[PDB]
């Protein structure tokens, strides 16, 4: 007998004020009972479970299931009630590595620690809660009761305690062998390195000689896979990586189950397939809750679907990360809030791709969206590579310089360079800082009755030019914007506009180039045609000449 | 330090479950080096999966320093930790701290590592050193001693801190000392000639009674901190646009000051005139401008600091490296106004300027009232949360909210 190092137990407690489960055992058939007694007899002699007496008041129902071809029954303890009463744990398996950040590792050996999963002991002060009773034949004898001595399959804390216990054991080995990387996931250990295979297996056998010191039989995986590894929906080759075959069906009646199908596949493919759109397909996802109704396809969504089909014809592959080279990310505008980017180190070979969707709002511009896309790529790059990449942006240095110096908010973009890839982000209009000399001054105002929704809007100018337009089905805020549009429509290339609308100022000072309101979009189109525009604000109902004259004409 | 102080949370509140935000490789390696030494010194210990709590952590570099510092975001833990009245029912803030001349700010945070923490509270200080690309599980730790940036650290050490400060309080009676979190504010009414030697008298005085960042003292001068009252332009020729901006400023000031009138200043804009046309001031309108000018010379009546209500800090970007700010508890009742200029190390980075501005305003708010205000930042949420940690240099972190609508008050504070 060779001494083994004991695995340190994790102290587990129930939730405060809660007790263990006390669920009645299901009446099982005679064939299931004989199967459960035979397997629990083997699990007991292996030290996984142990018999108990009638003192334990807790109980958990145990079931017996059978597969298709395998003529073998298997137990299944339903710890659903115990998991509700067990404390919360720290899950160390929430995130998944992205292949674009994983470097080259030629030698690879995948081990199976399945027999080590049931070797980690459970806290002895908590084993009494894992009680389960196997019903007796014809209910004529007391049911045989066991309790788990190791981490049970299906328990809340089993995955986290196992990985924590495995990480604690692998720490000295992963520290004294820096040329070896070990990835933990489920009952599998993914070991890789860049050394020749002769040195790899020897260190693999060293890992097998390290885990046996805790008594963990860890051999090679049965039926080792081919070079293209199928790992979390990816195809992992030695020098390249890609996603498993994802092809969209050709249908004519799409329902809601196909709603999470196209979006799920296109978003999962945007990480390697460039230029992928899904917004026109996602706009049909506003208020559909059930999973059976049909939605007719718009030709804007069909054209978008056909554009992605041409990209999904030939498979695109990505390269692995090289820390010796720089990290570069280039962004392109696709239209209507659509943005796509490519991340690479050497040209014509991307590490990964992606897309950014415009944050929905009333008003926006391309500079905000590009800025938001940069912050999204920045955070994603810190996750995968731990560093901010150099950006290639389709915006002039002068355009960005004018933007951030005059924008009312604070804004910043990390180190970037301009790339001439149309369409380019440009400032469509810039308001003046001071009043314009020689330009006609338009005093505008608007008003509307809150009951009948009848309103007026217009302007008065220093040259005697006037206009008042009656409006139907409008509001006070809408007449204030209408008066601005009228002043821009009837003025020359240079114009000074005087308004008292704080609502209209907040929209224009936000500098939008596109909005969901047709009236604001008409104002923007008017601003682009101008050469100089100065917008000035005055307090209303304060005897300001020109402002009160136009106020009484719209107030009826 | 042997006996622990029983620390509890607020009734019906669990510990913090805040997710660790991604960190660069240079910050991860720096925190691993720092936490490895702290683990050898017994300040922190590894924890298992039975501890589900977490508090974010990141690495900074102090002002005029070349060594990384471990900074913890105990904001969620501090608001869940109970109010510390275990000794004093509440210390009124020293009003003389803001009337002194030269105030030095030290970092007595390392002195907190000599006092152990209640074993029943150590699990709530859990933090995670994240891994890159989810390669390995994050390194999990918890504090065995009083951590820097925790609300209870200066309150628990307040019993031992005073015993070290008594031999110096007896030496100088007219010197004001104030402690907030990991900072000790030392102010004196004498010039900087002996101020360096007087603070140096306090540096090794703390070490011999028990430090990486205890050698530097952030100097302040609150006696010369300028305020920004409402000022009206003095012009010899007024255009229509100038008068329009004047009445708009006086109408805004009318909500703060009573008696402000704009009637005589409106009768000059009579008619539909061009913005660039000069309007001569009548003597009746000049009297109204003089009356309003004298009203603004006086401070706001009916203003007061209520220690029960929170402080609010608004910031407006004025351009050319100029940032104006206001501190208040009630709208239009400003407790202090100010203006910064020429942010060092940030000429093409508004984020770094705004970040440093938040630190300076919070520092001023500590000296005056002894607490931090909630900020209204003129910046998108995604841009601020991505870069503010890169320029942060203080041991404390205030609360902040984001302003998405351009304020019209910017034109008047300019
Ligand atoms: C710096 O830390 C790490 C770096 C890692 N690098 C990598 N890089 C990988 C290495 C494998 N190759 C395919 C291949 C390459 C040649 C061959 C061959 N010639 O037989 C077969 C397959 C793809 C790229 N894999 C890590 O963990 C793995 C992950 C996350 C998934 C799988 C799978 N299934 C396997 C492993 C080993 C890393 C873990 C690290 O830390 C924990
Ligand atoms: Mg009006």
């Amino acid at each position: 007998m060779v001494p083994i190092s004991p695995i340190e137990t994790v102290p587990v407690k129930l939730k405060p004020g809660m007790d263990g489960p006390k669920v009645k055992q299901w009446p099982l058939t005679e064939e299931k009972i004989k199967a459960l007694v035979e397997i629990c007899t083997e699990m007991e002699k292996e030290g996984k479970i142990s018999k108990i007496g009638p003192e334990n008041p807790y109980n958990t129902p145990v079931f017996a299931i059978k597969k298709k071809d395998s003529t073998k029954w298997r137990k299944l303890v339903d710890f659903r009630e115990l998991n509700k009463r067990t404390q919360d744990f720290w899950e160390v398996q929430l995130g998944i590595p992205h292949p674009a950040g994983l470097p080259k590792n030629k030698s690879v050996t995948i081990l199976d620690v399945g027999d080590a999963y049931f070797s980690v002991p459970l806290d002895e002060d908590f084993r009494k809660y894992t009680a389960f009773t196997i019903p007796s034949i014809n209910n004529e004898t007391p049911g045989i009761r066991y309790q788990y001595n190791v981490l049970p399959q299906g328990w809340k804390g089993s995955p986290a305690i196992f990985q924590s216990s495995m990480t604690k054991i692998l720490e000295p080995f992963a520290a004294q062998n820096p040329d070896i990387v070990i990835y933990q996931y489920m009952d599998d250990l993914y070991v890789g390195s860049d050394l020749e295979i002769g040195q790899h297996r020897t260190k693999i056998e060293e890992l097998r000689q390290h885990l046996l010191r805790w008594g963990l039989t860890t051999p090679d995986k049965k039926h080792q896979k081919e070079p293209p590894f199928l790992w979390m929906g990816y195809e992992l080759h030695p020098d390249k990586w890609t996603v498993q075959p994802i092809v969209l069906p050709e249908k004519d009646s799409w329902t809601v189950n196909d709603i999470q199908k196209l979006v799920g596949k296109l978003n999962w493919a945007s990480q390697i397939y460039p230029g992928i759109k899904v917004r026109q397909l996602s706009k049909l996802l506003r208020g559909t809750k059930a999973l059976t109704e049909v939605i007719p396809l718009t030709e804007e969504a069909e054209l978008e679907l056909a554009e992605n089909r041409e990209i999904l014809k030939e498979p695109v592959h990505g390269v692995y990360y090289d820390p010796s080279k720089d990290l570069i990310a280039e962004i392109q505008k696709q239209g209507q809030g659509q943005w796509t980017y490519q991340i690479y180190q050497e040209p014509f070979k991307n590490l990964k791709t992606g897309k950014y969707a415009r944050m929905r709002g009333a008003h926006t511009n391309d500079v905000k969206q590009l800025t938001e896309a940069v912050q999204k790529i920045t955070t994603e790059s810190i996750v995968i590579w731990g560093k901010t990449p150099k950006f290639k942006l389709p915006i002039q240095k002068e355009t960005w310089e004018t933007w951030w110096t005059e924008y009312w908010q604070a804004t910043w973009i990390p180190e970037w360079e301009f790339v001439n890839t149309p369409p380019l982000v440009k400032l469509w209009y810039q308001l003046e800082k001071e009043p314009i000399v020689g330009a006609e001054t338009f005093y505008v105002d608007g008003a509307a009755n809150r009951e009948t929704k009848l309103g007026k809007a217009g302007y008065v100018t220093n040259k005697g030019r006037q206009k008042v337009v009656p409006l139907t089905n409008t509001t006070n805020q809408k007449t204030e914007l209408q008066a601005i549009y009228l002043a821009l429509q009837d003025s020359g290339l240079e114009v000074n506009i005087v308004t008292d609308s704080q609502y209209a100022l907040g929209i224009i000072q936000a500098q939008p180039d596109k909005s969901e309101s047709e009236l604001v979009n008409q104002i923007i189109e008017q601003l682009i045609k101008k050469e100089k525009v100065y917008l000035a604000w005055v307090p209303a109902h304060k005897g300001i000449g020109g402002n009160e004259q136009v106020d009484k004409l719209v107030s009826a | 330090p042997i006996e622990t102080v029983p620390v509890k949370l607020k009734p019906g509140m669990d510990g913090p479950k805040v997710k660790q935000w991604p960190l660069t490789e240079e910050k991860i390696k720096a925190l691993v080096e720092i936490c490895t030494e702290m683990e050898k010194e017994g300040k922190i210990s590894k924890i298992g999966p039975e501890n589900p709590y977490n508090t974010p952590v990141f690495a900074i570099k102090k002002k005029d320093s070349t060594k990384w510092r471990k900074l913890v975001d105990f904001r969620e833990l501090n608001k869940r930790t109970q109010d510390f009245w275990e000794v004093q029912l509440g210390i009124p803030h020293p009003a003389g701290l803001k009337k002194k001349k030269s105030v030095t700010v030290l970092d007595v945070g390392d002195a907190y590592f000599s006092v152990p923490l209640d074993e029943d509270f150590r699990k709530y200080t859990a933090f995670t050193i994240p891994s890159i690309n989810n390669e390995t599980p994050g390194i999990r730790y918890q504090y065995n001693v009083l951590p820097q940036g925790w609300k209870g650290s200066p309150a628990i050490f307040q019993s031992s801190m005073t015993k070290i400060l008594e031999p110096f309080k007896k030496q100088n009676p007219d010197i004001v000392i104030y402690q907030y979190m990991d900072d000790l504010y030392v102010g004196s009414d004498l010039e900087i000639g002996q101020h360096r030697t007087k603070i140096e008298e306090l540096r090794q005085h703390l070490l011999r009674w028990g430090p990486p960042f205890l050698w530097m003292g952030y100097e302040l001068h609150p006696d010369k901190w300028t305020v920004q009252p409402i000022v009206l332009p003095e012009k010899d020729s007024w255009t229509v646009n100038d008068i329009q901006k004047l009445v708009g400023k006086l109408n805004w000031a009318s909500q703060i000051y009573p008696g402000i009138k704009v009637r005589q200043l409106s009768k000059l804009l009579r008619g539909t005139k061009a913005l660039t046309e000069v309007i001569p001031l009548t003597e009746e309108a000049e009297l109204e401008l003089a009356e309003n000018r004298e009203i603004l010379k006086e401070p706001v009546h009916g203003v007061y600091y209520d220690p029960s209500k929170d402080l609010i800090a608004e910031i407006q970007k004025q351009g050319q490296g100029q940032w104006t700010y206001q501190i208040y508890q009630e709208p239009f009742k400003n407790l202090k106004t100010g203006k910064y200029a020429r942010m060092r190390g940030a000429h093409t980075n508004d984020v770094k300027q705004l970040t440093e501005a938040v630190q300076k305003i919070t520092t001023e708010s500590i000296v005056i009232w002894g607490k931090t205000p909630k900020f209204k930042l003129p910046i998108q949420k995604e841009t601020w949360e991505t870069w503010w940690t890169e320029y942060w240099q203080a041991t404390w972190i205030p609360e902040w909210e984001f302003v998405n609508t351009p304020p019209l008050v910017k034109l008047w504070y300019q």
